[PDB]
């Protein structure tokens, strides 16, 4: 869910097992060095959706759907500037790759049992 | 300042736009057949690509130019 995604991205921020962006995310996918992924659908994506579904239809790549590109960029560590309340300017991200190691948490179990369903 | 010689300008680089999307050829079936060659070095994995020029194939970092 949303709070489980926030927890796993905060664990990625606290344990540096994170691969943001597009180029290094696809590189970590092709390196067999990935655990989880997300995706932002229903946007202005003429070719990006078909390229990323070809990229994620490879080896049990998990996805979490989200409406906008905006609130994904708050719990990932994108624009951690002006922390006095609301953020100043957060740019849009599409997908992120998480390869957490210290996964002794309830939220990982919740999201993984949600994935095996 | 104002000098007699013409001013030398720095390398005004061009901005890319979805480069790897031009090399992952995707059809309506389950095929991900690529347009660019992968790396032959075992230092890294299989993520980076090589240069596709008209007469040679250059690395990103291995600097192993492939001739014809």
């Amino acid at each position: 869910v949303n709070t489980a995604l926030q927890e796993v991205l905060k664990t990625a921020l606290i344990h540096d097992g994170l691969a943001r962006g597009i180029r290094e995310a696809a590189k970590a996918l092709d390196k067999r060095q990935a655990h989880l992924c997300v995706l932002a659908s229903n946007c202005d994506e003429p070719m990006y959706v078909k390229l990323v579904e070809a990229l994620c239809a490879e080896h049990q790549i998990n996805l979490i759907k989200v409406d906008d590109n905006k609130k994904l960029g708050e719990w990932v560590g994108l624009c951690k500037i002006d922390r006095e309340g609301k953020p100043r300017k957060v740019v849009g991200c599409s997908c992120v790759v998480v390869k957490d190691y210290g996964k002794e948490s309830q939220a990982k179990d919740v999201i993984e049992e949600y994935f095996k369903c | 300042k104002s000098y007699t010689t013409p001013k030398k300008n720095k390398h005004k680089r061009k901005k890319v736009k979805l480069a790897v999307l031009k090399y992952y050829k995707v059809d309506e079936n389950g095929k991900i057949s690529r347009l660019r060659r992968e790396c032959p070095s075992d230092e890294c994995g299989a993520g980076v690509f090589m240069a596709s020029h008209f007469d040679r194939h250059y690395c990103g970092k291995c600097c192993l130019t492939y001739c014809f």
